[PDB]
This record gives C-alpha cells, structure tokens and sequence, in this order.
C-alpha cells in the first residue's frame, strides 16, 4: 500500500502551518488523509481542469435542483460517498444524518471508517 | 426442391438437404436425408443411383443444376422407417481407384488429360496450369496423384486449381469464381480467430536432388521471429524452383473466419472467392443445409495460409 | 414521502413518476457462493469475491405529459446504451439502473391511462499506489461547443474531451479546420467546435 | 431425459467419421 | 375512440376489426442484453445493438362480412409472406406486422359469432455518404399491365419492376414478344403487358 | 460522413436565391439539409420517375383515404418520420402534435433532432 | 420465550431481532444417501459419510435502531465472507451460519416498517494421536494493537496471530520498524503495532 | 487476478483463465476468455502480445507472476462480443521452428545450451544432467530434438529433466518442487486407476550398433508374467546402456489418479512432486481454472509409469 | 432444448483439436 | 443442467479411448 504523510494545511484560515524554522509542518500518513478528504470534499468535479473526472463532489451542484428532501439526503449520501471512497486508505464510509434545523437550511453527519479500524481475524495451523 | 433420381422425383419425401465441401475434400457432398414409406420403398433406392438437385439459382434466380453425382451409401432404419443417403459428385471414384504411372517431366495439365484419357472421364476444357512439374512415379488413387501434382503446381509459382466433377470433368481455379458474394448482409455470427499456428516465417531448403541446392528465404524474421521450417523434397531439382516454393509457403499463420450466415447462397462452393466486410476470403470449407428454412455456414480464410497448408 | 426520479443523462432528462409504485417495492440480495462438497466430510460453501446483479421491478399507471408520450420516452430509454440514474426516496434507493422490461396496457374503462409494468437492472461500468477509478462518469455534454472568450484548444480537449492531449482530434475534423484558423493555437469566441463522437 | 446422450452420441460418431472419411 | 385496422397490400383488402380488442391491449419492450461476470468483480450488463421482435396479442369476437368468411380471409393471411399493416387508433401503435398465430372459437350459445384470439408479430425485412434504404417497400401493383398512352417501356419497368433497365425481362416474355411489336421501342396504347414475378 | 452543401430554393418564390454576381446563392451543410427535408416532404412518392422508392412521402394520397381522424394522425406521424429518417443527418423526428381546427381541416407539428444534436459523454482513461 | 441473535465477529455487532420470525421456524435434515441399484437384486440405499448444508429460513418486519439502518446493516453483512453466529433460544438453535439471500419489501401501509424475508445456510470451515481441530476459530482483535507493560513481540505475536514464530511478519512492516526500535527484543509501552492481514 | 498485457491491465474484462499443463506438452498454457466491449476493442490485441497473468501465490501470500509468455492466437466473436485468447510460454516457438544439427557424443545440458547459443534464447543456469548421449543427427523441432535428447538421457539412468520457459529457458528436475503439496485435505473426488494396459515385465535387446549387444533382462516375470518389449535402438551401443534402458523401462502398468481439487494451489506445475494421502506421485498433468470460484483438477502418477511412457 | 447439442459438440470439436495440438 | 456436458465428455473420452486401445 506504502501510503505517504503531507503538510498541513489549517482550513480555519487558509494557509501551511510552518514551524519556527520556517519548514512547513509535516504530518503523519492519517493526517495527511484527513486533509486530502476535507480538501476533495471542498473540490467541485469536473470544474477544476487541474484534477481528472474522480477526484472533486458535486455537492454544490445540488443546492439548485429541484429534487425533493430525502431525495437530496439520498444525493448527498451518495456523492459524499463516492468522493470520499476514491482513496485507497478509504475501508467504508456510512451511517449518514440529517437534520433540518431551520425550515430549508441543513446539517448533515456522517462517519468515515479506515483501513486500519478493520478487525483481523486471529488463527494459524 | 427437385431431386430427379433416374426417373422420379422424391423431393416430396425429404426431410432435408446438406450440401457440404472441403477445399481438400474428396468430391462434393450431399447428405439428403428421407422418409421411406411404401411410395419411396417400391422404388428401391440403390447404391449407385444418380441423384441431381435442382434448386433456384442465387445468380439468376432460375432452376439449375446445383449437384450431378451419384448416391455412394444409403442407411434405412426399420423402426422408423428413415432413409438416408450420402451423395457424392463422381470425383470419389478417383479417389478409390488406384493405379501406378510413371511421368516425365510435364505440367500438370497434361497428366490430368493423360488421367481422363486412360479412365475414360469425360472432361471440359483443362486451363493451362502453366507449371512444369519433375519427373515423378505415383502409387496413390487417381485423386490422390490429381492432388499432388497440383500441390507441386502451387510450389513453383503456379496458381491454385482445384478439380471438380459436375458432369463432366472441370480444372477450377481457386479465385475465379464469377461473382464475388458479400456476406457481411446476412451474417448472423462470425468468428474471427487468428494464430500463429502454422506460421512460415523462415525455411532451410535442403535439396536431396541436384539442379547442391541449400539456401534460407526468411521473409519477416524480424517481426514474428524466426519461425523456420526445412522443405526436404526431391522435387525441388532447381534454384529457381527452391526460391518459388519457399515464396510460396511463408505467411503469418492462421487467420480464418468461422461465417454462419442466414441465408443460402446456393452456388458457393470450395475455393470460391466472397468477400466478408471490406477484405476478400477464398472458401476453405462450405455446408449448405437446406432444411425448411435455407442457411449456410462457411469457413473462409486467406491465400496465404491456404496455400502453405493444403498446397 | 415516496418519489422515484429517473435522470436520464445522454437526454438530459429528470423524469418524476406521477403515481407511486402501486402495491409495495422490494430489492432482494444474494451473496455470492456456490457449493463445494468433499470427500467423507460433506458439503461446504465458498464465497465469490463478486457482487450480483440484482432488480428492481414494480408497476404503476399514468393519469391523463400525456400517458402516450411517457411510454414512448421510456420505450426510447429502453434501448438506450447510456445508464439511467434511479432514485427512491422513502425506499432509499439510489443508483445507476438500466430498464430490463418496460410494457404499458390500456384497460376497458380508464382509456386514457396506461397501466406500467417496469423492472430495472443495476448497472456497473467496464473500464480498462493512486486514487481507485470507483466514480461512474456519467456526465454528458453537447455535440457542438460554443468556444468561450478564455478557452484554448487543450482547454477545450480537457473539458470536453477527458486527457487535454486529444485537441488533435478536434481540430483534424475538416469542419473544425475550417472554422479555425491554420494555427491551432489561436481561437476566437463564438465560433462552433465539434467534438468528436 | 436420457436419450440426448445417444442422440448426440451418435451424432458425435457419424461426424468424426464423416469428416475423417471425407479428408482421407 | 379506439379502433384497428388491417392493411394488407399483397391483397389489397382493408380489415377493420368489427369489435374492440375485449379487455386489454399489452405491449412489452425489452433490451437486448446479456451477463458477463468477471472474476473477482461479478456479475455486468453488456448491451446488445439489435432490436427484438415484441408482439401484440389480444382476442376479440365476430358478430352476425359473414364471421366465416372472416375467419377464412384471416386464416388465408397467416400464410401470407408479405406483411400486414397494423394500425391501433387509441393505443397508439402503426407498423408493419404479420401474424404468428389465429384462433377462432364457436360457443355453446351465440353460434353465430364466432370468438377469436390472435396474435402478431413486428416486421422486419431483410435487405440482402448516401441515404439509408429504412423505407418499407410495401406497395404492390397488377401482374398485368395496361399500356398508357404516354408510357414507354422504360417508363414501364422503372415504374412497376424497380430500377428501370430491368425492361427486357419484360420484353422476353414470349406473350409479351407477341402483344408488342418485334421493336422494343414502339409500343402502343391498351395493349396487355405482363410484368414477371 | 462527408456531407456537404447546396443552393438556396427560396420555396415562398419557387426560384432560386441568387447574389448580385448572378450566381446562386450557396449554403451551409445544415441549411441544404433542411432545404432537402422540404423538398422531401412536398415530393410525393413512387409518382416522380426520377427518383427511387426511398424518396418522397405519401401525404397527398392519405387525404382521399377513408381511415378515422386518429388512424390519420398516425399515418401521417408515420410517414413524415419515414420520409424524413432517410437522410443520414436525421438522429430522431417526433414530439408530433395536431389541432383539428376546424371541423375537418388540420395543422400539425413535429421535431426533427440532427445528428449533431447528441449528447457526449466526457470521459477518457 | 424466543429470541433471534445474530452474532457478527468480523464486525462486533451482536443483532437482536426486534421481532419474532411470523408464522413458523423450520429445519430439515436429509442424510446424505444415493440409490445403486444390482442386477436382478434391485434397489439399495448406500449411505455418503458426510453431512448436508441445511438452510433456516424465516420472514419478520421491523417496525418503526431504524429498519433502513437495519436493513442496510443486514444487505452489508449479506456480502461477508466471515460467517456469523445465528443462536435461536426457544427454537433450540446455536451456530455459525451465512445469509443466503435477504430481502426487504415496503407496503402501501405500515411504510416506516419494513417486511423482511431472510435465509441463512450452515456454515462448515476448510482447515487445508491429537487433538481434533473440531473448534470454530472464529475471534476477531483489531488490525491495530497497543502495547502493554508485560507484552513482547512474541507474546504478540502468539495472542494476536497464531503461532508465536510471526513476530517477523510484524517487525518486517515498515512503520512497525519505526514506531519499534531497531532491536525486536526491546519494546516499549503504548505504542501502536499493526499485525499483518 | 491482474493481466498485464504490454501496458493495461484487462483484469477487469476477462471472464475466466484456464492454466493448463502437460508432462509431455508443448508449453505451459493459459486460455483466457475476456468480454470485447469498445474499451477492450480499441487497444487492438493482437497475436504475439506478451502476456503477465499476476495473482497472490499459494504459498507466501505475494503477487508473484505466475505466467508469463505470449498471445499464440485469438478467436473473436461478433454476435456476441467475446474475445478469447489461448496464451503459450516461449517453448511453443521451439516447437514450431525446425532445423538440423549434427551432434557428437556428448550431454544433453551441452546440446540445451548449443541450442539457445545458436537461437538466441535466453536461459538459467542449466543443470548438469550428467548423462552421455550418443551421436545422432536430427531434423525435428528444437523442443522435439530437446525432448529427444531428454528421454535418451532418461535412459541410461539419467534423472528425468523438462523444459520449461517462464521469462528465461530453465531445465526443470521432475522431483524437485520445492514445496510437496497434499492434495487429501481438498479433495472433492479422486479416481484411483490402476492396470497393466502399459506394463513391462522384460525388455530383449537386439542391439542395432555395436559396443552384438544382445540380451534379457526380466525383472517380475514370476508375478505378472513375461510381459515382453523388444528395444531396438541404435544410441544403445553398449552393454551397461542396455541394461541401464532396460532397468528405465520395467513398470507395474498403468497407476494414475485422476485428483479433483475444490482449492487452486497456485503454482503447481507439470512434473512437481505432489502428495496425496501418504504416497507421493508426480504430475502427470494439471488443469487450472481461475473462474470466480478458484479451481485445480489434476492428474497424477507413479515414477516408473511415467519413465515407461513419457520417457 | 436444441441448443446443447451445437454447444456439446462445439466443446468436444474444441477439447479434442487442442489435446492434439498440445501433445502433437 | 450443466453436469450433461460433463458426464458426455466423459463418455465421449472413454468410448474413444476405449475403441482405440481394443482395435490398436
């Protein structure tokens, strides 16, 4: 598998956490994943020529249709799902919630699971 | 549609029609298989009778001959009472009847005349194969000598022929047939299959006869590698004749089109040249079965695959 | 709350059924195993590492667009090649389908309406360390493309065309040679551009 | 039920016969 | 309003059913395709680019033409190789069919009548840049021909044997020979002519 | 393909549209297409000797036929998509609508779809 | 008094059916038997030493955690090769079993609810004087361990992968040769070690 | 489970692979059946495409290449799209590409290694073989004059050695797998045959070259009778090569079992030493089938049969 | 129904052809 | 269904096998 770390990148306000040697925080294999999946997660497809067809959501895209509520629970379980799952460290991601709190304005959890949190069977002839 | 016999006319009683042909096979073959009641039975069907089928012509759409032979075999079942026959064209009585002759050197044109003279087999107008051929002594059946010299015609340069009986004797070309029939319409399933089974890209002629004639001809060594064969023949007596018949066994094995069409082409026949998408095929192999509803299926390949296997 | 949503993209398409699907829907699934029996210890079952094509089917009927039209826009989508985006919103299905069987039936009385029996497949994509291709690529854009004021032929080819590199074949199309001028680079707004197929 | 196996059987036989007689 | 009629063309007789179609029409679409299931993945759809053959069956009854002769004139159309052209007012349907199977059925009371049960086929003919031949050649004309005024024998066979030069088919036949005169060219008017097939 | 372009046939005057040199005026790919989709439909079928069974329609022999107002809806439906689907240019013609305006006297619309109408999907791998 | 566990381990989820399954449980059991029949002797049953794979099927509802949860924990578990552990308590059932096939179906009514219909099949291990190996192995840790106080690589190795001797399939991992110093023997408290597979 | 071809990877079309293999055969075989939609359409596979079947080995768990060679021939299907291939290791080159050598006495592993110096195949290093062959000429393919050269060094109490390709020529001893499989714990049905069809009991000699080498050497005629051979060689040219040839040819008959496994051990191959319950037999043959269940159904035999037979 | 025998005979034409061609 | 194939293979291998070994 022989998956890498990256830099951080802190989304609160947009820029690399350097250390005070002036070298970019480095980060470990997870966290780098963390912020690849926030970052994909805020990346459009199909709008930003720099990425093919399978990085990027949609979510946005979804604000203006004209599709009903569920049916939009369901599109945003599935293109979340789908933007997220294209990672190879990705195992399942699932046990979506909504919640309408205002009369058209949403809030949405759901639970991303790794690799790593599967359980290994324990046996040997 | 019609099936003469000597006298009678017992396509009232079939069940259906098989028109089969190899490009090697030993005579056109008609499998018509009937039913054998007391009308069929009185007639006594024997070993030996001639059967001519006549069918409408795909050319002209008039009723023509499309077999003259005579019945090789019939099986009757008792319980239920099937007759079947095998038919087969009268070149099956070259391929039985055995007889030695001592050649010298001469085309093959000539030893087929020769042939046809002795056994008294009436013939049309033999096409001059062109191709001198060494002296030989054969052993093998009249069909058997008719093939190969016409094997040995092939090497040399010589174009393929092919012989067919009809009523009288014909020396056919392989690629000369009148119209070039489009199968691509009417293909109900193809099968495409290439190799490189018996692929010639490289031969070592050793020549056991004098004109000490050796030498090596490989012609795509770099592409498909050195697939070498060693032609050995007492026949190649010549340089010219080792250059020929090492031109004409090199090919980049085989490719042949397993065609199922669903219509009948009633005057294909073995060695014809049709045609399938753009690309030209000559008929390896042809089975016509004409059961009630008319089809055919064909096994078509390129010159130069059938030229260094059946020749 | 039931809808179902048909959205179709090689027709840019979002058909909503009028009428629920009638008396229940229902979704099967099967693992996938086949049995292995051995010798003086019996049968066991082995697992298939695949997943199974399953099917939902159901039936409706549209009231008095016209009930004709209907039918014949999903009799088109029948024999489309292109899949079709299938969501259920109290059943909570949602996915790319493909239409098995379609078939529409007048009755006696209720002449105008058209009883619906419809079955759907779900549908999986064939394609020829890194990010795993596991999205569908099922977006569709026009035949003919209206070049913008700051697009370029690679622009254009990565947009329209998926690798960037295919501007060649956008640009050895006769027409498009014609309406742009001898040097690729340079392009202008407005002018029509043909992708091709 | 039982009889494809001597029908096609059969088939099998006169076929490879056919053909062997045929080529040979 | 639903009626159905039968436009036969080798005959030219125009069936109307007397009586609607009873209970129901149906009409079923299916696409052609077939699994393929690869290892470690499973089961797939791959479409196939043919159409198929979908029917059209329903049963009606004769009342007190005759119900005999009906049933006779339908029956004498089953064996018929060209097609018929059906056309379903209502349900929407117009296209070259022909019929698969005819039933008819007398009763213990209403003997008069006679109740029927047929059904049909879709036609396809099968023909053994420029614009694609999709028309149905459907149109039939006498196999005996007056002569016009106007006509030639040119004019004749593009009009009534298809590609104009087929002339001397007609010509060789030996009536024809004797009708017209021994030069091709002169023809007069009332004169029979037979065109061949 | 390799489709290509005609004449103007201005059908309003029955004459040929021509510019001040004298020669006529030419015209695109698609505008001879629908020149030709005219000329098509007004063209009656198997009646014109100079063109083969494929061309034409058959709308003018429809109109002495006795078959019903809806009967006559479809035939027409089906000979104009017949007529019209023979160029290769054509992808769909449908969408038909009718208005028996008044007793027995009829207008009719319909939708032709080119071929450069399609839809493409984007992808490459 | 019965209940229905379903005892996942590969996932530690312990089911418990909300409700009972309807009309009726049912097992059979067939011994494994094949006829031979002698000549002028007749017919005689031969007994096959193994045993059958014996199926429990049932159907249940769940009313209004969610059924959509539920059903969709079910059609995952559906797919995993790992068998789970069916236990029915007044029925008298207890052992490893693997879903067949599951099916969930909405009404026009109740449609919160969902009507289940779920099988399950025997499940039997492939191990490819002693004890037998007759246990089930089925225990399940996480791929990734905590070292204790106590623990070494060996005793790891042993409670997490079978043998003991596999310790180098756990040193040789790379970010295990990193988080553990360069000697194997030397290992310290709280730091993460991931066990291979 | 991943197929390389020259650049992608048409794992994700292929419908199922058969790896098969022969004691005697030509080249290890795989036979992989694929869908031929537009995306495996337009790469264009042609024969003599070099592929890389890669799949977890049975044995440490890794993806280990466990074939590699090249397209011999592809059949496609158009009705319904279905390309399938019949993919051979090297070895078949060999066996299609004749020509003639001329050897003094020497060992096989020389005569291996002349061949691949003369062909430009690569090769490991060869084990010695030890036996001494007699001066013979040849004209057969080169896997048929290897073959040759194998099974006379088989007799004279040779070890029994087969060819096999992978990415360089390796000289593969029959009983030297490294890992002695049982098959007893998979067993879904076997067919224990035994018989005298091919058993010798004596062997006379009739020298056809001298060292009048002549004589009998009966080895269980008081049990299954003095089942007789003649051996007439002429590479037999001395007295203990005789008896040496007559002792590599004493067999009980025909002992085989025909093994059904329901696991694909993964890298059994033709000649490695497998073991079913405690005995130990060597494959005769073995037939692979990576559908999506995996499957192994293979053919196994005593030494002394396959040393009469093969040998 | 009929479909077995073109199928049975299309695998024995096939299973016979390449054990030849194998072991030939 | 499918164990046709299977059992008439095999009846086809032995049948052959078996007429060559009796008649060689």
């Amino acid at each position: 598998l022989d998956l890498k770390g990256s830099f951080l990148f802190d989304f609160e306000k947009g820029e690399f956490v350097k250390n005070a040697d002036g070298t970019l925080k480095k980060c470990d294999k997870v966290q780098a994943y963390k912020q690849w999946c926030q970052k994909a997660i805020l990346t459009p497809r199909y709008k930003k020529a720099a990425y093919t067809n399978i990085y990027g959501s949609e979510i946005k895209d979804l604000i203006a249709s004209n599709l009903s509520q569920s049916a939009k629970e369901l599109e945003i379980t599935r293109l979340i799902k789908e933007t997220i799952l294209v990672h190879p460290y990705t195992k399942e991601v699932g046990e979506f919630s909504f919640n309408w709190l205002e009369n058209s304005r949403l809030v949405e959890y759901e639970f991303d699971v790794l690799t790593i949190d599967d359980e290994n069977i324990v046996i040997d002839g | 549609k019609i099936i003469l016999n000597g006298k009678y006319d017992i396509a009232n009683f079939n069940e259906g029609i098989t028109l089969s042909e190899a490009i090697d096979g030993v005579a056109y073959k008609m499998d018509v298989s009937l039913v054998e009641p007391k009308q069929l039975k009185d007639i006594n069907i024997k070993k030996g009778d001639k059967i001519i089928l006549i069918d409408i012509a795909y050319e002209s759409k008039k009723e023509e001959t499309i077999f003259d032979g005579v019945v090789w075999e019939t099986r009757r079942s008792e319980k239920s009472k099937k007759l079947t026959l095998s038919c087969r064209e009268r070149t099956v009585y070259m391929e039985e009847s055995e007889e030695q002759y001592q050649f010298k050197e001469n085309t093959a044109t000539q030893r087929i005349e020769y042939y046809c003279k002795q056994w008294n087999i009436p013939y049309y107008n033999l096409a001059n194969t062109g191709k001198k051929l060494a002296k030989v002594i054969h052993k093998t059946n009249i069909l058997d000598m008719i093939k190969k010299d016409l094997k040995e015609t092939a090497t040399k340069g010589g174009d393929l022929f092919r012989v067919r009986m009809d009523n009288k004797l014909k020396l056919f070309k392989l690629g000369t047939n009148a119209n070039v029939y489009k199968l691509d319409s009417i293909l109900e399933d193809a099968n495409f299959t290439s190799s490189f089974n018996d692929a010639v890209t490289s031969v070592k002629v050793l020549g056991k006869s004098k004109d000490p004639i050796i030498g090596t001809y490989k012609k795509d060594a770099d592409k498909f590698g050195t697939l070498q064969k060693i032609k050995q023949d007492e026949k190649i007596k010549n340089a010219k004749e080792a250059k020929k018949a090492a031109e004409a066994m090199f090919n980049s094995g085989e490719e042949t089109i397993s065609v199922d069409c669903a219509v009948d082409i009633n005057r294909i026949r073995a060695g014809d040249k049709v045609s399938l998408k753009s690309k030209e095929y000559y008929v390896i192999d042809v089975t016509h079965t004409l059961d009630s509803r008319p089809k055919m299926k064909l096994n078509i390949g390129s010159l130069e695959y059938i030229r260094r296997k059946f020749y | 709350v039931i809808d179902i949503y048909l959205k179709n993209e090689k027709e840019k398409i979002d058909f909503h059924f009028p009428v629920n699907p009638q008396d229940s829907l229902s979704i099967k699934k099967e693992k996938r195993f086949e049995t292995v029996d051995i010798v003086n210890l019996g049968e066991f079952d082995i697992k298939k590492e695949g997943e199974k094509i399953r099917e939902i089917s159901f039936k409706t009927f549209l009231p008095n667009k016209n009930p004709i039209e209907v039918v014949a826009m999903l009799e088109k989508w029948v024999d489309q090649a292109e899949p079709l985006r299938l969501i259920i919103t109290g059943f909570g299905y949602n996915g790319l389908v493909t239409i098995s069987s379609f078939s529409n039936t007048q009755t006696a009385g209720r002449e105008e309406d058209r009883d619906i029996e419809i079955t759907f497949r779900t549908y999986r994509e064939l394609k020829i360390t890194d990010l795993k291709d596991n999205r569908p690529n099922t977006q569709t854009k026009s035949k003919i493309y209206t070049v913008k004021a700051s697009d370029t032929l690679y622009k254009i080819a990565k947009n329209l065309l998926g690798k960037g590199s295919r501007w060649p074949e956008i640009y050895n199309i006769p027409e498009n040679k014609k309406v742009i001028g001898k040097n690729p680079n340079i392009i202008k707004k407005g002018k029509l551009v043909i992708p091709s197929k | 039920k039982e009889e494809m196996i001597q029908e096609l059987l059969s088939q099998v036989e006169s076929g490879i016969r056919e053909a062997l007689q045929d080529i040979g």
